[PDB]
RNA sequence: UAAGGUGGUUAUUGCGGCGGGGCUCACCUCUUCCCAUCCCGAACAGAGAAGUUAAGCCCGCUUGCGCAGAUGGUACUGCAGUUUUGUGGGAGAGUAUGUCGUCGCCUUUC
RNA sequence: CAGUGGGACGAAAAGACCCUGUGCACCUUUACUAUAGCUUAGUACUGACCUUGGAUAAAUGUUUAUCUGAGGCCUAACCUCGCUGCGGGGGACAGUGCUUGGUGGGUAGUUUGACUGGGGUGGUCGCCUCCAAAAGAGUAACGGAGGCUUCUAAAGGUUCCCUCAGUACGCUUGGUAACCGUGCGUAGAGUGCAAUGGCAUAAGGGAGCUUGACUGAGAGACAUACAGGUCGAUCAGGUACGAAAGUAGAGCAUAGUGAUCCGGUGGUUCCGCAUGGAAGGGCCAUCGCUCAAAGGAUAAAAGGUACGCCGGGGAUAACAGGCUGAUCUCCCCCAAGAGUUCAUAUCGACGGGGGGGUUUGGCACCUCGAUGUCGGCUCGUCACAUCCUGGGGCUGGAGAAGGUCCCAAGGG
RNA sequence: AAAAUCGUAAGAUGAAGUAUAGGGCCUGACACCUGCCCGGUGCUGGAAGGUUAAGAGGAGAUGUUAUCUUCGGAGAAGCAUUGAAUUGAAGCCCCAGUAAACGGCGGCCGUAACUAUAACGGUCCUAAGGUAGCGAAAUUCCUUGUCGGGUAAGUUCCGACCUG
RNA sequence: AUGGAUAAUAAUCGGGCAUAAGCAUAUUACCGAAGCUAUGGAUUUGCAAGUUUGCAAGUGGUAGGGGAGCAUUCUAACAG
RNA sequence: GAAAUAGCUCGUACUCCCCGAAAUGCAUUUAGGUGCAGCGUUAGUUAUAAAGUUAUACAGAGGUAGAGCUACUGAUUGGAUGCGGGGGCUUCACCGCCCACCAAUUCCUGACAAACUCCGAAUGCUGUAUAAUGUUCACUAACAGUGAGGGCUUGGGUGCUAAGGUCCAAGUCCGAGAGGGAAAGAACCCAGACCAUCAGCUAAGGUCCCCAAAUAUAUGCUAAGUUGAAAGAACGAGGUUUGUCU
RNA sequence: GCGUGCCUUUUGCAUAAUGAGCCUACGAGUUAACGCUGCUGGCAAGGAUAAGUACUUCAGUACGGAUCCGCAGCGAAAGCG
RNA sequence: UGAACUGAAACAUCUAAGUAGGCGGAGGAGAAGAAAACAAAAGUGAUUCCGUAAGUAGUGGCGAGCGAACGCGGAUUAGCCC
């Protein structure tokens, strides 16, 4: 059940600066659905933004 | 029979004694569980390894209902 | 001298029982406000000073429960030879016994 | 000198029985990978016309010029027969070449693990915890006990708080084992999952806010054949909690795992074969292996040989020898009883102490460049733990026949 | 122009034969007979349905650039890479047959006058639960089975039993 | 000290044999090895003199490692 | 082809001098072969040198031997209670009773454990300084062999507190080792062989002869040839010497 | 008086584990190419030639700098040094 | 036309090896030989052989292994016919 996934920053891929920010977590498609979403450090842009699960 | 497996020894025990003298990152001593506890200028990590902070001699200094509380003396 | 606050010392410092005390400590009265109960001002928080040592707290006594604990002897054991032993180290348990703490720094007091 | 053959583990054959070699050979199949042959379709040799269907192009549901799927017919390629080029039988079929799917031990090349108180059978192969382990570390057995191939988006971070299991006394259901109230209770609870260690001034439980389960990194140490593994302090950039100090680079800590090659995904003017792109490669992040025989020899693999062969082993078994008695046989010690009463005329349970090495075993110490194995015949020889003959004691011995014990190996 | 056999082929045997003939396989004079099972593996026939090769076919996508675009980018034609729909036989799945084709052919419990047994009944599973015949056997471990004969004495022998 | 059975080719303090030449304690002398020492000689390292000597420590040895050399056949020079 | 290959057996030729091991650990289609580590040789480095070895003084952590369990977990001998349940009589009423066993909890004693610990040594290990010995220590380079071990003493597991058995740990020896003693024995006791000598002193062990040295001295025991090599039982006995109590 | 041949394999052999009837002759770590260590020699921030060519009394001095090693390293690479 | 032993410490891809072997033809030599060639912004100008380049680029169950070319220095030098 426990998943590997993959959170891509969303706020990124909009500006123009080349790079995308990811973070490989692990999850449960069971107990923990929907497309988990955290903030975490974008080491691109400098600052802290929400990643979403791909 | 059913009884052929053992798992190796980890090496734990005493590192640098209550005498000798540590730097700032040396192991203590190596435990499961704090049984030596961290006095001055000595920490523990996440597997309960005691950690020096400064250079200095060791002290072990039993004391509080048998209990360890290993600490270095600066020089 | 007495009390309050805050530390060091592995319960010989603790637990219990019996008497004494209150400028400071504590109960004690209320919940408008600051704050809180998975229900309750019980606890926490605030506003006060009618009463009280009753209790908490502090003193004096108590071997009662705990805790500490010899000297001597014994077990065991390093080295040397051996059925024996000689040289050193030396427990644990148990007995006599000890303990109702001790050492600093600040404020009000005499 | 003539006769018999006990020994020289006598001579002969680098044991043919057993084990062994990532040795060989042959054979088998529902082991792997191929192939001869057989067979299916497409295509070339291979052509002319009618019917029936589909598609494209044009024009206003049909028509016209092509492609294709099928049938029928014709002879003119191609095949066959009879007379010596004809007269018949088929016919664009069959045969053949190339490309393909299926069968195919008919044939060929190979694989088929190790440990092991001989080898097979059974069991195991990696990781974690305790004992063995002899108070530093380490330390083996097919020694004694158990678990793992995970889980939590909260079972993570911070701030503020709380105290377990059990038991006594009371109370409708309710039963002293449900909930409640008051005491006693240093830990006997709990810490997801085995064991050890730790934890109440909590690592156990609750509430509020959050995502540090961040980026760039590693002073110094512990383990250490290597590959690997473990802990970790300062600094910079931005965060969460907290009034602030301060904590946070995942879980109380030890198991939850797989090297390399190859291939996939995201980022990246790093390179990109004359130049500019591209294919492709490089760097970072990451995915695919019960490779479980878990340091994984291939992407791909099972058996028989008494028809066997070669190279070695007493490194290792079967006969015999050797050490020790578990088993075997014999004796002795105590005596509850049985013997009409009376333990020991005779037997003797429940227990104990030894002698012998004749059985089945344990070990694997000499022999596999050979120590010929059961039974019987001939020839004997030795011990007495005596079957007869010989001499005695006791008797539940009237005599004769008995029972038991002692001495005795000359002959049978 | 047989099947089949030898060969790369041509060719040859079969056969200067032709179903009362020629090959492949099992059993083995003669007498009586030769039971049940098509599940599994072989063989034959079918082909409605699913899967399925090469070869045809080319929706779309990619690379390059004439040109247009202040940048970004889009991009006709040509040249190349990659290609999905569609068509595509045998075989396999499937349907039925075949055992003088390979192969297979079961258990438990209760019950009749004294005992014993079960003609009989219940139940579970199969494709079927082994018929006739024989049976201590070239097949039987217990075993030197049990009874009779042979011998003074018979682990061998003969004739019986049936727990094959 | 004594009784508590013994194995098969002829046996055992090694044998003769011993009443101590057995056992227990104490003492003295002696024997006893390639051990130690006395004499002579050779050799390896380290230290000095020189161009061999002196001193100190050594000198069992398989697998194995190092250093100095002999003989054999032939060749180049000088001398036979 | 071809001198196929052989992780296998056998063989491997002159001399002298110096040094000198291992039979262990981790892997392995691996176990009688290899790769790395451990142990060896040659040469060179640390100098106002460094490192080693033994002992002493000081200072540390431990949970073995031992001990104990009313200090936990499990087991466990004997007495005191017996709350309550099972069984006999009395009866309308497992109703009010009366009686003997297994019997919760508590107290007192006796005592077990590798996977029990309220305790807990000796030794061993680590660090500093000192005192003895001086490269024995450590580093680099090159080259090897070994990776079948075995006996004895001690602490253990398995086995039958059996084995010249087997698997580990702390030492020594053989392996690779001559000489002397036990009569002869790879390991047992003494002792580490540069040669030569018709020299002396000793170790273990011995002094009647074989066979070198005491028929030596002092005291007591044994009557069994026990014994003079090693090694024995449960259980008997009015053998003898000797101490105490009686 | 003392003294159980030799070799090989072995924890361990007089071993009754292997081998040899004896003598004479033959018989087993050699060479090439490419490297590494120890000693020695030339030159020295430089060192050395290969194939080849010329002369000559000819299987036996001069020339030949193509090229190789060292002098600067880091990074996958652009690149920096 | 064309193997296998062997190596990969097994073995099938691979190596061994286009080797051994078999068959046919020619000459003192034979083959090759005059660019639908290299190279790269600078250039060379037929083929053959020797030394470097170089154990480099690359290839490979990326395993065992296999392994060029460009350029440079030399021997010789020659160009023509449908």
């Amino acid at each position: 059940n426990r998943i590997q996934v993959i959170l891509e920053c969303t706020e990124h891929k909009t500006s123009g600066v080349p790079g995308t920010s990811r973070y490989i977590t692990t999850k449960n498609k069971k107990n923990t659905p929907d497309r988990l979403e955290i903030k975490k450090f974008n080491p691109i842009l400098k600052r802290v933004t929400v990643h979403k699960e791909i | 029979s059913k009884n052929g497996r053992e798992s190796e020894s980890k090496r734990l025990g005493v590192k640098i004694y209550g005498g000798q003298a540590a730097i700032a990152g040396n192991i203590i001593v190596r435990q499961r569980g704090s049984k030596h506890n961290p006095g001055e200028n000595v920490y523990i990590s996440k597997d309960h390894t005691l950690h020096a902070r400064v250079a200095g001699v060791v002290k072990f200094q039993k004391k509080r209902d048998n209990k360890s509380y290993v600490s270095i003396i600066p020089f």
